[PDB]
RNA sequence: CUUGAGUCUCGUAGAGGGGGGUAGAAUUCCAGGUGUAGCGGUGAAAUGCGUAGAGAUCUGGAGGAAUACCGGUGGCGAAGGCGGCCCCCUGGACGAAGACUGACGCUCAGGUGCGAAAGCGUGGGGAGCAAACAGGAUUAGAUACCCUGGUAGUCCACGCCGUAAACGAUGUCGACUUGGAGGUUGUGCCGGCGUGGCUUCCGGAGCUAACGCGUUAAGUCGACCGCCUGGGGAGUACGGCCGCAAGGUUAAAACUCAAAUGAAUUGACGGGGGCCCGCACAAGCGGUGGAGCAUGUGGUUUAAUUCGAUGCAACGCGA
């Protein structure tokens, strides 16, 4: 329906899933996407290609709002950064500002335990 | 390299001269390895004390991204 | 091997029209090396099919190759125990090795009187996108584009 | 590390430049590190076997450049 | 008597200790906004969470625990240990040139004090993590490794416990015996020249079974203390002491063996590594395993089914 022109994306980019949510400068979110929601589980749903589809089936969900410009958070460690980013400047959207939101803790809490693989 | 403290003898490093401070914290807020500067290792304490003190009175950020 | 000492061998080119293209389709065709018989039943079936389209021998036959050859193929690959199909690309000598391959299996499965109206008939449907062979060209074009996402190591 | 996509700029030249901030900030570096709890005897462990390795290394370089290989 | 030992004055460095306050990042939980079919997790999965609106993103709030960067074979402490920032109380170390005492010293059985983590008692706290436990897988089984959860505990105060591969597996003090490259912190003379404290690495003589150690000795000496006397039984039993308990400490015997042990050497092996080869993989093409038959084998049968070969490397083998 309404029309906002300019937009920041958040991409949750962890090692087991991509997710790209779109919102407008005050939080409020557009539309969002997974890699796990276009097709791909387990392996192919952590792979840069799953995240690159995310983003651009994103794209395509936030069509009716307009939207133009886009600030970027990328948030995590995945490979799904890159190129969801790229997915989503294809895509037709003005990239102009681009922030790490990884969160660090200043120590923080004791994280779990090693895995003994 | 250099360290520069001890070019100009200064005796305390002062967090109030923010300035000085800038170029000792990555502009992200992080204080700037000692290896990196060539600092001598009690003014890169001085240095630490003092980005601390500064970041506790808000001139200069914890981080990058508050 | 592990040497890549393998330089090409030569090839005859065939006698109706001077095509080495027919010369190596005739060699997967043949059978207990009995050459004149493969090259036979090839000329029939092309100039059954030389008829039945009117184009040529060379040109429908090749137009039964473009239809049918494939660009790109999947190949295994080890991870973790996991056996990943990665798509690889083709030199175009592999592309008409597996197109004439595939082409030879599905006309010999097929179920005419004789096997030179197999390939020819085959040919033809090949060149119209009905025969098996066009079909293979589809499952590994599909198979390459389900695991696209794995076109990295 | 926060990146401007600056005036005129060609966004894959820009994307580089997020790519060497947050290489050089140490970003998957604490991820990957604060993913799973170490013992601190674990740390301290492979802390001094960085830095002999380390100065093993310096001075491996250091008695090789006084000999000819062949 | 003053060099051993110690006192006084100026200075310097440090996560040394005890008590209080305060900050930022982050996790979890709560209230609400947007927003929509997923999320999460794994080698792959499932359990679990989500249309009762999850996850994601935003605003606000509560709470606990640890203090990224600095950060460093950097520092401090008897050892155990000690790390955001600020304040209060407090121990020690070292340096410079003096003034003072006058062997006041070293070591230490018995004793006393301190003493990681886990554990225990009382009373708080509880975010994250997580023995026990529950489920989901894996597996022949899987009381595990993996996943999803999760309680004591981990946090605080007081008291107890007194043990660790509590390690440099190296007792304390003092003296002496070539070097080299560094770190850290004083200080004298003018980036250069001196002299101290602590400290990392290499290495000489020498020592060592060797490995190695090597002015921070495992070198050359002296003082004193602790400890060892083949392996197992056994740091166990009994008794004493200590403890709320868990247990700690002191500490045997019978009996049994001819070894058990250390260092280094040549091989071999490794689900260690590096580099290569081979119809060994891949690529292909044709076969075998199914049927009828030939032949050999095994085994059953027979008086005999002669004897021998019988993983690859015997089985159309001696023939
Ligand atoms: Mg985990
Ligand atoms: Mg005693
Ligand atoms: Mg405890
Ligand atoms: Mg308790
Ligand atoms: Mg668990
Ligand atoms: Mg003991
Ligand atoms: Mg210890
Ligand atoms: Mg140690
Ligand atoms: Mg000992
Ligand atoms: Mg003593
Ligand atoms: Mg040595
Ligand atoms: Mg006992
Ligand atoms: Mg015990
Ligand atoms: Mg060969
Ligand atoms: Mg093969
Ligand atoms: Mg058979
Ligand atoms: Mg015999
Ligand atoms: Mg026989
Ligand atoms: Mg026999
Ligand atoms: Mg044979």
């Amino acid at each position: 329906r309404k029309q906002v022109s300019d937009g920041v994306a958040h991409i949750h980019a962890s090692f087991n899933n991509t997710i790209v949510t779109i919102t407008d400068r005050q939080g409020n979110a557009l539309g969002w996407a997974t890699a796990g929601g276009s097709g791909f589980r387990g392996s192919r749903k952590s792979t840069p290609f799953a995240a690159q589809v995310a983003a651009e089936r994103c794209a395509d969900a936030v069509k009716e709002y307009g939207i133009k410009n886009l600030e970027v958070m990328v948030k995590g460690p995945g490979p799904g950064r890159e190129s969801t980013i790229r997915a989503l400047n294809a895509a037709g959207f003005r990239i102009t500002n681009i922030t790490d939101v990884t969160p660090i803790p200043h120590x923080g809490c004791r994280p779990p335990k090693k895995r003994r693989v | 390299k250099f360290c520069r403290f001890t070019a100009e003898g200064v005796q305390e490093i002062d967090y109030k001269d923010i300035a000085t401070l800038k170029n000792y914290i990555t502009e992200s807020g992080k204080i700037v390895p000692s290896r990196i500067t060539g600092t001598r290792a009690k003014y890169q304490r001085q240095l630490a004390r003092a980005i601390k003190r500064a970041r506790y009175l808000s001139l200069l950020p914890y981080t990058d991204r508050h | 091997p592990r040497r890549r000492v393998i330089g090409q061998r030569k090839i005859l080119p065939d006698p109706k029209f001077g095509s080495e293209l027919l010369a190596k389709f005739v060699n997967i065709l043949m059978v207990d090396g009995k050459k004149s018989t493969a090259e036979s039943i090839v000329y029939s079936a092309l100039e059954t099919l030389a008829q039945r389209s009117g184009k040529s021998e060379l040109e429908a036959f090749e137009v039964a190759l473009e239809n049918v050859r494939p660009t790109v193929e999947v190949k295994s690959r080890r991870v973790g125990g996991s056996t990943y199909q990665v798509p690889v690309e083709v030199r175009p000598v592999r592309r008409n090795a597996l197109a004439m391959r595939w082409i030879v299996e599905a006309a010999r499965k097929r179920g005419d009187k004789s096997m030179a109206l197999r390939l020819a008939n085959e040919l033809s449907d090949a060149a119209e996108n009905k025969g098996t062979a066009v079909k293979k060209r589809e499952d590994v074009h599909r198979m390459a584009e389900a695991n696209k996402a794995f076109a990295h190591y | 590390p926060v990146i401007k996509v600056r005036e005129n700029e060609p966004f894959d030249v820009a994307l580089r430049r997020f790519k060497r901030s947050c290489e050089k900030a140490g970003v998957l570096a604490e991820v990957r590190r604060r993913e799973f709890y170490e013992k601190p005897t674990t740390e301290r462990k492979r802390a001094k076997a960085s830095a002999v390795k380390r100065h093993a290394k310096k001075l491996a370089r250091e008695n090789a450049r006084r000999t000819r290989l062949y």
